[PDB]
RNA sequence: UUGCCGUUGCUAUGGC
C-alpha cells in the first residue's frame, strides 16, 4: 500500500477524464486542490479525483481523510498533466471535484464512473 | 395550457412540503438550528406491523 | 455459439441477396456510364492519388545537416511554408508576432525578413462577437497558413479571427471573425493547388472559406470534442480530428458528409495477447493528422501511438505503440517529502504511473513514402511507410531538436531521382494550447531545420 | 415484485395464465413474484384438493419471502409488509383484501380478469 | 459576397454546349440572385453572358446553399436556336405572346 | 398515440401532474404520444424475451433494438442487455427532447425559458435551428446544441426591442 | 415445352428479403465506414418532421443522383404524392423515433423464412453437407 | 542566428 493507494487503471483513468472533461464544460467541475476542499466541507461533491505523481503528495493526501469523514468516493489519477487537460485549463491540475447537479446532463455518466470507482474502492 | 401547468405543479410542490419532509439539498450556511421547533414528544416514524 | 450463428446467418443473408467468370462479361449500365465518364472534363482536381513517390530508403538519413536557429520569440506555435511550381516560411507565437523567412538559400540557416506583431492595442472596443472586425491579434495565434499560389498567408488563433495577410508586406487585407463566443480555431489547411482554406474551430465546427473572394464556402459539424488537427490533399476531401472523443473524421465537402474512424485499442486484450508467451495500454486523446495520400492516413495519439489508416477500414490498420518513448518519472526527491529512499520509492508504485510522450507533431509529406513525428523527447522520428501499404518501420532519427515540436513540414529540392528536402520543425518549450509541460529539459525556441540528401 | 396470495392463483390456474408470463405480459415488465410463507401456509391448509395449486405455487421462478409473525392470516400479512415499505404490487382477487390495498396509497393492485392479468393503480403501463 | 462552385462538367457537341451542376453559396444572403450569377458564372468561365444560363434552382432549408443546372453555348446564336423559348422569354430576347381566345 | 386504460385515476391524475410540471409540457397528449410508442417498444422487446436463446428473431432484432435504442440516446452504451428495454420508462424518453436538453445543458434558466427559446428560434443543433420543443435529440447531436448563429443569445444582431431601445436613447 | 422471356426472373429484386435487422448487423460487422451527415444537415423541417430515416436518406441520395444526372426536376404528381409523401411522413412520425424507425419491433414478418436459411445450397444429402463443409 | 542576458566564433551552444 502506498500512501496514494487506489489508483485507477488506463481504462477507468480514461472514462474519468472523459467524465471530467465533460463536466467541465456543464461547469460542474470544481478545479483544484483548495476549491476540491471547499466543495467537500460543503457537502456539493459526488467525487474527487487526485493525481498521484505531484511534486509532494501530502498536499492532496489531505482529501482522502475528508471524503472518508463525508463518505465520497476519491480515485488517484496517475497523470496531472492529463488530468489538466480534461480539466480544460491550460495548467495541471492535481484534484479536481464533481460537483451535484439534478439539472445536469451527465447525471448517468457520473453515476456509472461513481459506481466503478466505488467498486474499486 | 403551459402557464396552467406550471402553476399547479408548483402549488403541488409547495404543499408536497406540508405532508412529507422533503430534502431542500442539505446544509447551506452555518447551521443555526431548527428554526422551527423541536418536538420532543412526537415520534414520526413507521412502527413494524 | 451464438456469435457463430450470428456470422452464418448473415453468411446466407448475403448468398440469398446474391441470388435475387464467363468470356462475355460486359453490363450495359456499367459501359453507359464509362461513355459519360469518357465524355466528362476535369480530370485536375479529383485525383484518387496513389502512393507515386516511393523513394523511403533511398534518401540519406543519419548525416543530415541540422541548424537549430533559435529565435528570441516565447513557445512558436505554427510553420507554414510554400514553393511555386524564391521560396518564404511563415513561423507565429504566443507573442502574437507572425514572421516571414526566406527558405530557399537551403545549404544554411534560414533568413528573417518581416515582423507582424499583434498586441494589447487591438482589442475591440465593444466586446460583442460580430464586430470583431479588428486588424490584428490580441490573444494566442495558434495557426498560420500559406497560400498554395502564395498571394496570401492566413493565419488566426484564440482571438477568433481569420486575418489574411499579404506576402509581399505583410499587411492585413481583410478579418473575417468566427462570428461565436468559443469560435477558437486551432488548425487552418488549404486544399492543395488552390485558394480554399479548411479552418477547424473549436465548436465541433469546421469552416471553409474563399480567400480570394473573401466569402465562407461552408460550415460543416460533427465532432465531439475540440477538432485538434485538420488535414488536406488536392481532392476536395478533408480529414479532420477531434481531441478527446478519439475518432478521426473525413469529409466529403461538397456533399457534406463523413466517414468516421474511432480508435479502440485495449490492455485487457492487449496484454492477454502478450500474456500468451509489458508497459502498454488504452488511448488518450487522438491529435495530430496528415492525409498522405487520397487512400490513407496517419494519426498522432496522446499515448504516443501512431496509427495509419486506410479509406476502406473502421478500425485502423497499423499501430506503432511507443513512437517517442516513456516519460523521465519524478524523482524520489521531488515526489513525497518523506526521509528515507525506500517510502520515496514507494511514493512510485512502481511502473504505474509513467506515462508516455504524446506526439505533437506529425507531417506526412503528400503521396510520399515517409512521414516524421516529433514531440518532446528531443529527437525526431522519420517512418517510412511500406510499399504494399499495410504497415510502416522506424528509418532514423533527427536529434537536434531541444523541445516540444510544435510543427513538422518538409521543403523540397531536387528532381526526380535525385533529392533534398529541408525538414523544418517550430520548437518551444511549451504545447502549443496550454502549458501542461514541466521539466522543461535544455529547450529553446527556435526553428529547427535539417538539410536532408539524396 | 408482486406479492401473490391464493386466489390469485387459484384464479390464474383456473384462468390457465402462468405466473411470471402472465405477470410479464401483464406490465411488458420483468416481474419477480413472492409467495409469503402464510400464503403457503394456507395453500397447504387448503387440503389435498389443491395439490395442483400447491405444486404451481413451488417454482423456482417465484421466489418467497418469510413472514416473522404467528398465524396464517395473509391478509394481514400482506397489508401490514405492504404499508410499510410501499415497493410492492400486490395480486389479489380477494374483494376485501383488493379494498384494503386499493385504499392505502401508491400500491399498485393485479387480479385476473377475464383470460389475463389486469393491473390499476400503477400509472405507468403502456 | 456570393460563392460559385462548378461540379460535373461535361461536352454536348451535338447541342454545342457544356452543361454542370451549380452549388450556390450565400451565407447570410436571402438567395441566388439570378442575373449577377450569370454575371458570375459569365466571368468565371468565358464571356458569352446571353449564352450563359441556369434553371433549376433548389434553395435548401435553412438557406446558404442552393444547386442549379448550369449550361454555358458558346455561340449566342445558336444559344438562342438551343434554348427554349420560356427560358428565353425569362433571361434573353424573345418575346412571342400566345393568341388569347376560348 | 393512444389514451390510456383508466386514464382518471389520481396515480395517473399526479403522474401526469409532476410530468408536465417537471419537464414543461403542454398536455397530456405529450406523455400519451410518447409513452405509446414506448409500449410498442417494449411489448417488442417482451416477445423478444418470451423466444429462446439462438432464435433468430432474438438476435438479430434484440442488437437491431438495443443498437438503435442507444443511438437514440435512453439505454447507455455498457447495458447491451434486453432486459433493460424493459426496466426503460417514459421519462427516459422525454429527458431527451430538446427542451429538456437545452435546460440541462444550462442554454436556459428553466425548461419553459427553454420552450420559449426553441419557439423563438434561438436554438440549432448542427446546422438546423430546430423551433419544436418536443425534439428526441440523439446522442451524437447531444454535444451541438448551442445558440444559433442568427440569434442574438449567439452572436448575431441584436433584436427590434434592443435597436429600438437603442435608437430612442440615441434620440 | 419452349421458353417464354421471363423479365420477373431476371430482374434485380435484392428486396423480398431485405430486413432492416439483418442489414443492422451488416453495417455494424461492416469495417469500412457508412458516409453519415454533417449532424444537422439531416433534420428536415426545423423539427417539424423527424430527423429522416436511413431509407429516406438512401432514397433521397438516389433522387438528387438521378436529378443531377438528367438535368430534371421531379415534380407535384397528385396521385403519387396523395400517397406516398402523406403515407411516408404519418408512418414516419408514428414509428421513426429519433432518426431511426421502430416501426419493425411491431410487425410480424419471420426472418428465417425469406430471408435466411438458403434455398439453393439447401443441402439435402448427408454427403452434399458434407462436401459444404469440406 | 533573437527578447534579454553568459560562454561568445573571428561559429555553435545554455540559463532565465
Ligand atoms: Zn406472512
Amino acid at each position: 500500500n502506498p500512501k496514494a493507494f487506489p489508483l485507477a487503471d488506463a481504462a477507468l483513468t480514461q472514462q474519468i477524464l472523459d467524465v471530467v472533461q465533460q463536466a467541465a464544460n456543464l461547469r460542474q467541475l470544481k478545479k483544484g486542490a483548495n476549491e476540491a476542499t471547499k466543495t467537500l466541507n460543503r457537502g456539493i461533491s459526488e467525487f474527487i479525483i487526485m493525481a498521484a505523481d505531484c511534486e509532494p503528495i501530502e498536499i492532496l493526501l489531505h482529501l482522502p481523510l475528508l471524503c472518508e469523514d463525508k463518505n465520497v468516493p476519491y480515485v488517484f489519477v496517475p497523470s496531472r498533466v492529463a488530468l489538466g487537460r480534461a480539466c480544460g485549463v491550460s495548467r495541471p491540475v492535481i484534484a479536481a471535484s464533481i460537483t451535484t447537479n439534478d439539472a445536469s446532463a451527465i447525471k448517468t455518466q457520473i453515476y456509472a464512473v461513481k459506481d466503478k470507482i466505488e467498486t474499486l474502492l | 395550457s403551459r402557464v396552467k401547468k406550471r402553476k399547479k405543479y408548483q402549488k403541488a410542490q409547495k404543499k408536497l412540503k406540508s405532508v412529507r419532509a422533503v430534502y431542500s439539498g442539505g446544509q447551506s450556511g452555518v447551521y443555526e438550528g431548527e428554526k422551527t421547533g423541536i418536538k420532543k414528544g412526537l415520534t414520526r416514524s413507521v412502527k413494524f406491523k | 455459439n451464438p456469435a457463430d450463428k450470428r456470422r452464418r446467418l448473415a453468411k446466407q443473408y448475403l448468398e440469398n441477396l446474391k441470388s435475387e467468370d464467363e468470356y462475355n462479361n460486359f453490363d450495359a449500365g456499367d459501359l453507359d456510364k464509362d461513355i459519360i465518364a469518357s465524355r466528362l472534363k476535369e480530370d485536375v482536381a479529383e485525383q484518387q492519388g496513389r502512393v507515386f513517390r516511393y523513394f523511403g530508403d533511398k534518401l540519406l538519413i543519419s548525416e543530415a545537416k541540422q541548424s537549430f536557429t533559435r529565435v528570441g520569440e516565447n513557445n512558436l506555435t505554427c510553420i507554414s511554408c510554400f514553393q511555386p511550381v524564391r521560396l518564404f516560411a511563415y513561423t507565429v507565437s504566443k507573442d502574437l508576432q507572425l514572421t516571414k523567412y526566406d527558405i530557399t538559400d537551403f545549404s544554411k540557416r534560414p533568413k528573417k525578413l518581416k515582423y507582424a506583431k499583434g498586441g494589447a492595442k487591438y482589442i475591440p472596443t465593444s466586446k460583442h462577437e460580430y464586430e470583431n472586425t479588428t486588424e490584428g491579434h490580441y490573444d494566442e495565434i495558434l495557426t498560420v497558413a500559406a497560400s498554395p499560389d502564395g498571394k496570401y498567408v492566413v493565419t488566426g488563433g484564440r482571438d477568433r479571427k481569420l486575418i489574411v495577410w499579404s506576402t509581399e508586406s505583410l499587411s492585413p487585407v481583410k478579418v473575417i471573425p468566427t462570428k461565436d463566443r468559443r469560435g477558437e480555431v486551432l488548425s487552418l489547411a488549404f486544399r492543395k493547388n488552390s485558394d480554399q482554406l479548411y479552418a477547424s474551430c473549436a465548436d465541433f465546427k469546421i469552416r471553409t472559406y474563399s480567400i480570394n473572394q473573401f466569402s465562407q464556402l461552408e460550415i460543416l459539424y460533427g465532432h465531439h470534442d475540440i477538432v485538434e488537427d485538420i488535414s488536406a490533399l488536392a481532392m476536395e476531401r478533408c480529414v479532420t480530428v477531434g481531441a478527446r472523443d478519439r475518432t478521426a473524421m473525413l469529409w466529403k465537402i461538397p456533399d457534406e458528409t463523413r466517414l468516421t474512424f474511432r480508435g479502440g485499442d485495449e490492455p485487457q486484450k492487449l496484454l492477454r495477447r502478450w500474456m500468451k508467451e509489458p508497459l502498454f495500454f488504452c488511448e488518450g486523446s487522438i491529435d495530430v493528422v496528415s492525409m498522405v495520400d487520397d487512400f490513407h492516413f496517419i494519426t498522432g495519439s496522446d499515448n504516443g501511438n501512431i496509427c495509419l489508416w486506410s479509406l476502406a477500414k473502421k478500425k485502423p490498420i497499423f499501430t506503432e505503440r511507443i513512437a517517442h518513448g516513456i516519460l523521465p518519472e519524478p524523482s524520489f526527491n521531488d515526489i513525497s517529502g518523506e526521509t528515507d529512499e525506500e517510502l520515496r520509492k514507494r511514493q512510485l508504485q512502481g511502473k504505474k504511473l509513467l506515462q508516455p510522450f504524446w506526439i505533437t507533431s506529425l507531417y506526412a509529406i503528400p503521396y510520399s513514402n515517409v512521414f516524421i513525428s516529433g514531440s518532446w523527447s528531443g529527437s525526431l522520428k522519420v517512418w517510412k511507410i511500406s510499399d504494399n501499404l499495410r504497415s510502416f518501420e522506424l528509418l532514423g532519427e533527427l536529434s537536434g531538436a531541444k523541445g516540444v515540436v510544435t510543427k513538422i513540414q518538409v521543403v523540397e529540392s531536387g528532381k526526380h531521382g535525385k533529392e533534398k528536402f529541408r525538414i523544418l520543425a517550430s520548437i518551444a518549450k511549451e504545447h502549443r494550447l496550454g502549458r501542461w509541460i514541466a521539466n522543461v529539459s535544455g529547450a529553446r525556441n527556435g526553428i529547427y531545420s535539417a538539410v536532408i540528401d539524396q | 415484485q408482486v406479492l401473490i396470495d391464493t386466489n390469485f392463483i387459484n384464479f390464474s390456474i383456473q384462468k390457465k395464465v402462468d405466473i411470471v408470463r402472465g405477470m410479464m405480459d401483464c406490465l411488458l415488465a420483468k416481474c419477480n413474484p413472492l409467495i409469503t410463507d402464510c400464503v403457503m401456509a394456507e395453500l397447504e391448509k387448503l387440503g389435498p384438493k389443491y395439490r395442483i395449486a400447491l405444486k404451481l405455487a413451488r417454482d423456482p421462478r417465484i421466489k418467497r419471502l418469510s413472514c416473522s409473525h404467528k398465524g396464517t392470516y395473509a391478509d394481514d400479512c400482506l397489508v401490514h409488509r405492504v404499508l410499510q415499505h410501499k415497493c410492492y404490487i400486490v395480486a389479489t382477487n380477494d374483494a376485501g383484501l383488493k379494498q384494503r390495498i386499493r385504499k392505502i396509497p401508491g400500491i399498485p393492485l393485479m387480479s385476473v380478469g377475464g383470460h389475463a392479468y389486469v393491473i390499476e393503480k400503477l400509472p405507468d403501463v403502456f | 459576397a456570393v460563392t460559385i462552385r462548378t461540379r460535373k462538367v461535361i461536352s454536348n457537341p451535338l447541342l454545342a454546349r457544356k452543361q454542370f451542376v451549380v452549388d450556390v453559396l450565400h451565407p447570410n444572403r436571402a438567395n441566388v440572385s439570378k442575373d449577377e450569377l450569370r454575371e458570375k458564372l459569365a466571368e468565371v468561365y468565358k464571356a458569352e453572358k446571353d449564352a450563359v444560363s441556369v434553371f433549376g434552382f433548389r434553395t435548401q432549408f435553412g438557406g446558404g446553399k442552393s444547386v442549379g443546372f448550369g449550361l454555358v453555348y458558346n455561340s449566342v446564336a445558336e444559344a438562342k436556336k438551343f434554348e427554349p423559348t420560356y427560358r428565353l422569354v425569362r433571361y434573353g430576347l424573345a418575346e412571342k405572346v400566345e393568341k388569347a381566345s376560348r | 398515440y393512444s389514451t390510456p386504460k383508466r386514464p382518471y385515476e389520481s396515480s395517473r391524475l399526479d403522474a401526469e401532474l409532476k410530468l408536465a410540471g417537471e419537464f414543461g409540457l403542454k398536455n397530456k397528449k405529450e406523455i400519451y404520444r410518447i409513452s405509446f410508442q414506448l409500449s410498442k417498444i417494449r411489448r417488442a422487446a417482451r416477445d423478444l424475451l418470451t423466444r429462446d436463446e439462438k432464435d433468430p428473431k432474438r438476435l438479430f432484432e434484440g442488437n437491431a433494438l438495443i443498437r438503435r435504442l442507444v443511438r437514440v440516446g435512453v439505454l447507455s452504451e455498457d447495458k447491451k442487455k434486453l432486459d433493460y428495454v424493459l426496466a426503460l420508462k417514459v421519462e427516459d424518453f422525454l429527458e431527451r427532447r430538446l427542451q429538456t436538453q437545452v435546460y440541462k445543458l444550462g442554454l436556459a434558466k428553466s425548461v419553459h425559458h427553454a420552450r420559449v427559446l426553441i419557439t423563438q428560434r434561438h436554438i440549432a443543433v448542427g446546422k438546423q435551428i430546430v423551433n419544436i420543443p418536443s425534439f428526441m435529440v440523439r446522442l451524437d447531436s447531444e454535444k451541438h446544441i448551442d445558440f444559433a448563429p442568427t440569434s442574438p443569445f449567439g452572436g448575431a444582431r441584436p433584436g427590434r426591442v434592443a435597436r429600438r431601445n437603442a435608437a430612442r436613447k440615441a434620440e | 415445352f419452349e421458353d417464354r422471356f421471363d423479365a420477373r426472373e431476371h430482374k434485380d429484386r435484392s428486396n423480398k428479403s431485405r430486413m432492416q435487422a439483418m442489414e443492422e448487423y451488416i453495417r455494424e460487422s461492416s469495417d469500412q465506414p457508412d458516409w453519415s451527415a454533417s449532424i444537422g444537415a439531416d433534420i428536415v423541417n426545423h423539427g417539424r418532421g423527424g430527423i429522416k430515416s436511413l431509407r429516406d436518406t438512401e432514397k433521397e441520395r438516389r433522387v438528387t443522383s438521378f436529378e443531377e444526372d438528367n438535368f430534371t426536376r421531379l415534380n407535384i404528381t397528385n396521385k403519387a404524392e396523395k400517397r406516398k409523401q402523406k403515407q411516408r411522413e404519418r408512418n414516419a412520425r408514428m414509428n421513426v423515433i429519433g432518426g431511426e424507425d421502430f416501426g419493425i419491433f411491431s410487425s410480424k414478418r419471420k426472418l428465417e423464412d425469406s430471408t435466411s436459411r438458403r434455398g439453393a445450397k439447401k443441402t439435402r444429402s448427408a454427403w452434399d453437407r458434407a462436401q459444404r463443409r469440406l
